[PDB]
């Protein structure tokens, strides 16, 4: 989280916390409040907006359900979406947490070192979480959407 | 002048080192006093533990002898 | 400032600015506008806030301006009364920029070896910042005084 | 690109390449390199093994560089020396 | 590297001057154009490699740098670019977001000519495929946000030649 | 290591459990009360150095720790002792700011004790002076902060002993 | 390391003999072997990577390690257990294209045991995934080459138990 | 002392003692009965250099016994002159040694931090030990008299 | 041996073994017949090589059989052509492993310290050995001498 | 390290009084015996190769260890053995000029029994080459040395087994 | 000389000269005009000294002035005599510096490698030193003659 990523910067240069390092430490849990609910509504359509996100991918490319793709068949397609399950679950964790640290620190660094073994396409999940961002923010208001696309912007953001 | 032999292991877990990366990652040596507190505080910012932390060169007096 | 140390912050992973870092960057523009109000009544004044500053350090510690103190005669309580002005000056600094990055290079990298060789008593440069605290809370509300007051207490624990 | 349209392409060039030549070891050869080509391409993420990203500190930017840029370089020839197993030890020890 | 905010403090420290309506006006603007660069950086990140594919299409790919010869000739040329470009991207939104030049002096475009010099590497290519880079962000920025985004891409692409 | 936050994250991560109502409850806990701590945090790094001052005069010094025989004789191991009380101030304020011990037990704890069976550092004496530091920090913070301040000095004794 | 050559010609300098009849036969019974281990370490070297492709398929994936609270859960921790699977695989090729587990015993398996009990990596799952890579190593390589290419992996699986 | 900074020099280089390390040992073991004089000397009239090192800085600096003094009262002067007493101790040893190896470890590494966690004027206690090296060397011989100020000298120089 | 440095060599270079490092290995299994060849042809006539060369060092260097030399005596040239053997032994074993591995690790390295502290001309003795390479080279054909040679000569470089 | 000097500074310094009448005589005994000391270590140092080769003749060349089997075997052991007691005779002198076998332990003693086992290095042979260096210098250096020359000499050895 | 040593162990840990080093430098330059008497001396009977020190090495070693010698023949023989004569001007150098850093840059770094160049005995180039360490003694009384004997025995030892 940000106290998280604060301290460790601190305790790298070997300091105490700083004085513009506080004024960001209290504005993070000020919003808190707001954000709560705001993480709290995508929280109730996890087994909905992935399985209307799936509806808004294999149809779009459409070789993910095709002879030569990597998601033939019922139970390498609900890998698939067990997979969109899991990054919707590490983009809220890491909305209620603050910085990049929920997502990054267990299911972002080493996306490509995975899937070197795996065969499932980068630019695949680029258009995934297109759609999850795509699809995750007409539930929120133009206010909430505005506190929930830079979290999501950072998936794509980050497979690139 | 004295020098700790320690025995520790220190994972690397933000990059994924891919060349013989057992060595470096549970080691038995000795460190000289002045510097053991600046090398054993790397091992806890990495993540890794120290087993053990031995005297090994000096005695427990210190005083005299102490400077080298 | 607070986009030096968030920009510089996110070039040392070759990424681009996080989704946690499009926030208080935001938090800092939103109350630029304070922190331009709360700095120009500080620069306002400059002047009583230094004259008494001073008259509450000279009682509080009144050995400096004896015959065998640091700050005897006219002239080097001049130079007492300039040094508190070039502090103050460097907290109107810090509170515009919204960080102590530029106070801390300007006037506190450094300070202990040059009053060291001045022979001048730290301790009584930050009384003397204290008084100059304690004048200026006394001329602003108590959330512009909470804030300049952060500030003040940077001060007075680096010197040290 | 139609990548099983390209691959079955390779595969033709090297069959074609060994019809040839007369098996000696030189028709070999030419099947073991162009197969090299189609199995280095396919996996689609075993290629481009992500970029090697050199971290940096607040005072200088932080870099990358493609994976195949050093993949054609001298390789980094390097020296190590494993002996921590035991000073008092255990293992086989000897000199090596 | 350097922002507004440090840059009026810095000039302003020099002559030893408390800061005066000069310099808040200064701060003020700034503050005022905080949301629309905070925005488009956030547009610029994301469709970024889309950006960088457009702008090769235009400008680089099509041309000399492609045929036996060129530049950009076999893989791992055309790879040391998309590379080389991600930065002119990544930096230079660093500029729209602590608005100066500074960060585009010190970290990106400095050397940069000797180091082209040492190497090969198209000057006037690379300064092409910035101007390509520049219409197409601000195409996906919008009316206002287009510029200053201008304003960074030409600076770097003059520096750089 | 871990704080209140990033605990529950990963509390419920392991078990792949999406954040419910007592996961919420848990976070507003933390939310509502770290105010206070980023106030005493203020207050102890502004007062850090007269803190361990304190403490070492109520609990160290004016001892045989200090004369000759003592573990604190001579200024090498004086200056060792105050370096080691101020790691501990420091280590204490962040273990605050977190709601957590995980960073005080990763980063501070392992190794100590045996460290200083080793060296023959008094433990009992840290143990002294460590609340010697609660002491002093609970009169400084205030009736807002001293209970989460003490319980983490209270962590590094138990640690220790 | 030693080869087959080398431990037996340390085996003679120790005794400060010469190359007897028993060390000639021992040498040409490795020289009569020679091509084919070269051919298997070609074959093992070629298609390496869709090696542990399928014989990740067999053994690991697919099961709790995967999920949450698994050892192999989060994209560090996976990737690592592929590093691990790829060590494994290079350095049987090692081993085998030396007739030796010396170089297994130096290079890999020495702090191996202790390093997993360490970090809580399960012993038992590292063992079926190198035996699983056996069955694919031995179906490659074919009935030349197959026992000879088994009995390091077996080697390696017997030290890690 | 000389034999141990000798034998360290000898066994860094891995060789044996060179001839001129072995004529500065020759020449310390010689000259070693004037030290052990001098240290005498110091023992017997440690009590009379205490005091006069005493008055000729309480007359020197006034301001370390005053009401805001570091030494304000009798235990605060006790203590003053008995870190007095140690350093004298710490001389004579030096003295006997024919070196600085152990008053480094002793009485100067550390003394910095020491000295400014309790607020004790550096410079008073330079004077003071000046001050001790004004009474010793009115009890000892000419040539006597700068063999000890030479170690006295370096006191007020680490002490710097 | 071959095999020893290859692998050493490529996991110093991180990676699989190479089609180069693939081709000595080729070649030095296919080459270990003449190789073995080569090594019974010497063992056969090991003595009389050795006593052969030792007869040519003797007229060649009077040397060392010299009352400040260490070959006279009976028990003294004995104790040479005992070297003389091992030496054999040594260039044999090299000659068999494809590498000077072992002979490096047996009977090179320290060898300086070993005549030096045995006060034997090393000279003499790479003339001894060079004596050894004409009488080995005597019983040899062309291409297997001159195979031979390369290790000989390696050695002659060895005592140098 | 700690000399003659610098042992008694200690001794009185964690007790925490002057120099005494007792610690002078004991610095003017260690005056009384500093010529013939520095003496001794030059003739020593003048003749270290050949005490080492007395020493290697007596106990050491020409028996079952100088023959193949053995751990004098190969000129690389040899050459170890022999700089072991290079290091064996340097750091005796040094303890010998010191005063005090406190150089004897740390740089030298400390350790060098868990090598030995581990490396396989005779313990007896080594004792025994040390006893002969002991005669060597009995020899070679005046009778006024010879004792302290032996004690340090003995210490070695009687750390060594 | 000393004053190098001192002056640059100082300057390697920035810091100014300690009280040892001051005495080293006092005693050092106490016993300059008796340095300077042995080196005069000794180069006043540089030629006897040499011829004599030849003498005692070819009673001792024979071998090097026959037909498998190094110095075999009359202007081989000169040659050695000439090494001879460098080795005892560096002896007198470093009699006069005070310590080895003159003659370890002259005459031992990398003096193995050249007599391997040379194919020569280095045993015998030490013998050779012996011999004029006794030859010099002779003439010298006995401090000063012990004093020039360091110097020889380090000649001695470094030539090893
Ligand atoms: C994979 C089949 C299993 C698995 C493995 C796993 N390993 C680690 C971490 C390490 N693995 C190594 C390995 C080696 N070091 C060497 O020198 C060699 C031979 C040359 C090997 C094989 C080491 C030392 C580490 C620690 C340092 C590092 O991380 O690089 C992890 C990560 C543990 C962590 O998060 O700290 C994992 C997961 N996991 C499974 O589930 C499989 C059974
Ligand atoms: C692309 C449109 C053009 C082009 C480029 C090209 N560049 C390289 C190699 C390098 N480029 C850089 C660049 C930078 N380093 C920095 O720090 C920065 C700013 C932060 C920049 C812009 C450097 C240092 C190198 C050399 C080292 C490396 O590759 O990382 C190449 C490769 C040249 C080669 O093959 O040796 C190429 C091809 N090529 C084109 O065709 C365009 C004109
Ligand atoms: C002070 C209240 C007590 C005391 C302490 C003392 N400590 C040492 C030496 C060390 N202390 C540490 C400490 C730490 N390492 C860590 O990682 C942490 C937390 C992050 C701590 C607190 C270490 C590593 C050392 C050894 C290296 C060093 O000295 O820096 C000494 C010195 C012992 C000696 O002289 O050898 C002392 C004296 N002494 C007291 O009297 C107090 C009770
Ligand atoms: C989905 C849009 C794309 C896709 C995916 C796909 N994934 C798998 C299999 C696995 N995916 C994972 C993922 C993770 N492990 C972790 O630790 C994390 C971080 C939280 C993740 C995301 C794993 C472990 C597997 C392996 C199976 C297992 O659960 O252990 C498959 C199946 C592949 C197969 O060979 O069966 C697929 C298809 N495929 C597409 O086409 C989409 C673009
Ligand atoms: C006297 C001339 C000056 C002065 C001194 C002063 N000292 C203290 C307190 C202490 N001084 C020491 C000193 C040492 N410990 C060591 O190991 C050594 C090396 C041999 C020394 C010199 C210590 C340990 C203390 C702490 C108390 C104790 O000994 O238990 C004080 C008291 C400070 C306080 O806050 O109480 C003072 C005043 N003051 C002057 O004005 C002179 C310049
Ligand atoms: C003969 C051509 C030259 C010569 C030799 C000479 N050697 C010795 C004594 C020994 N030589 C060895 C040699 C080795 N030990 C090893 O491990 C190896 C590597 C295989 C070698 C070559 C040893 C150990 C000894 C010591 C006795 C022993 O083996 O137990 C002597 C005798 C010296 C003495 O003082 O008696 C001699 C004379 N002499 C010449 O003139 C030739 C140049
Ligand atoms: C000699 C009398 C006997 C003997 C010795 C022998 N030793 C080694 C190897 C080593 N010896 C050391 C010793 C030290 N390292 C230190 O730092 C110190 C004190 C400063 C000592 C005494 C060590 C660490 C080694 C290992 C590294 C090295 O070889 O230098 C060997 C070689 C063993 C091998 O081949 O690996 C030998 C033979 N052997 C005898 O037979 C003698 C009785
Ligand atoms: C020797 C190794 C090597 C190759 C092969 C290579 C290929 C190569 N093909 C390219 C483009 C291209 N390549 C193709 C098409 C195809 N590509 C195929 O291999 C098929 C035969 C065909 C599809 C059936 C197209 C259409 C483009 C333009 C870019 C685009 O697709 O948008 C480019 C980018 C520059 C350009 O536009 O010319 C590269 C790097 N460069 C190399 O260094």
């Amino acid at each position: 989280s940000v106290v998280l990523t604060t301290i460790m910067n601190a305790d790298q240069q070997l300091r105490y916390p700083s004085v513009g390092e506080l004024e960001q430490i209290k504005n993070f849990m000020e919003d808190s409040a707001l954000r709560l609910k705001v993480a709290k509504t995508l929280s109730d359509a996890n087994d909905r907006v992935v399985k209307q996100a799936s509806a808004g991918l294999f149809q779009r490319r459409p070789d993910l359900n095709n002879p030569g793709g990597n998601a033939y068949g019922e139970k390498r397609l609900g890998s698939c979406i067990r997979d969109l399950g899991w990054y919707y679950r590490l983009i809220t964790y890491s909305i209620v947490a603050g910085n990049n640290e929920p997502v990054e620190r267990i299911g972002l660094t080493g996306i490509f070192e995975m899937y070197r073994v795996l065969e499932v396409p980068i630019p695949a999940m680029i258009e995934s979480m297109r759609l999850l961002k795509k699809e995750a923010l007409e539930l929120l208001s133009p206010a909430e959407a505005e506190i929930a696309a830079p979290y999501f912007d950072y998936v794509i953001g980050a497979m690139q | 002048s004295r020098y700790f032999k320690v025995t520790a292991c220190i994972p690397s877990l933000k990059r994924v080192r891919t060349g013989r990366e057992l060595q470096n990652t549970f080691f038995t040596k000795l460190v000289p006093y002045e510097n053991w507190f600046t090398e054993q505080q790397r091992i806890q910012k990495a993540g890794g533990k120290v087993l053990s932390v031995k005297l090994f060169t000096g005695v427990q007096g210190a005083n005299t002898g102490v400077g080298a | 400032s607070v986009l030096t140390k968030a920009i510089v912050n996110a070039d040392a992973e070759a990424r681009y600015l996080s989704p946690g870092e499009l926030d208080r960057i935001k938090s800092f523009v939103a109350s630029g506008e304070r922190r331009l109000r709360i700095a120009q009544t500080l620069t306002e004044a400059r002047e009583r806030i230094v004259k008494q500053a001073g008259d509450q350090l000279f009682q509080i510690r009144p050995d400096v301006v004896s015959p065998g103190g640091n700050a005897y005669g006219e002239k080097m309580t001049a130079l007492c009364l300039r040094d508190l002005d070039y502090y103050l000056r460097l907290v109107t600094y810090g509170i515009v920029a919204g960080d102590v990055t530029p106070i801390e290079e300007i006037g506190i990298i450094g300070v202990k070896e040059m009053y060291n060789s001045l022979q001048t008593p730290i301790p009584a440069v930050a009384e003397g910042v204290r008084a100059m605290k304690n004048v200026a809370t006394s001329l602003l509300s108590g959330d512009d005084a909470a804030e300049a007051g952060f500030y003040f207490d940077y001060l007075v624990g680096a010197m040290q | 690109c139609s990548i099983s349209a390209t691959i079955v392409a390779l595969l033709e060039m090297r069959k074609n390449a060994a019809r040839l030549f007369k098996d000696e070891a030189d028709s070999k050869l030419v099947s073991s390199y162009i197969s090299v080509v189609i199995r280095a391409l396919d996996a689609d993420r075993s290629d481009a093994p992500a970029d090697i990203v050199r971290p940096s500190s607040e005072d200088r930017p932080g870099l990358t560089l493609p994976y195949i840029y050093k993949l054609s370089a001298d390789s980094l020839t390097t020296f190590k020396m494993t002996a921590i197993y035991g000073a008092d030890g255990r293992p086989k020890v000897n000199l090596s | 590297m350097q922002d507004a905010i440090t840059a009026v403090i810095n000039n302003y420290d020099v002559q030893g001057k408390y800061l005066d309506g000069a310099a808040l006006d200064k701060l003020k603007a700034y503050f005022t154009t905080g949301a629309v660069r905070v925005r488009a950086a956030a547009v610029i990140s994301s469709n970024a490699t889309t950006i960088i594919k457009e702008a090769a299409a235009k400008a680089l790919i099509y041309s000399d740098l492609t045929r036996p010869g060129g530049n950009m000739y076999t893989t791992r040329r055309y790879a040391a670019c998309i590379r080389d470009m991600d930065y002119f991207l990544r930096y230079a939104t660093y500029a729209m977001l602590a608005g100066d030049p500074s960060i585009l002096d010190e970290r990106v475009l400095n050397g940069l000519k000797e180091t082209y010099n040492s190497l090969g590497v198209p000057i006037a290519a690379t300064v092409g495929g910035i101007q390509a880079m520049k219409e197409v962000v601000g195409g996906l920025v919008g009316p206002d946000a287009a510029k200053e985004a201008s304003i960074y891409f030409d600076y770097l692409s003059s520096g750089l030649s």
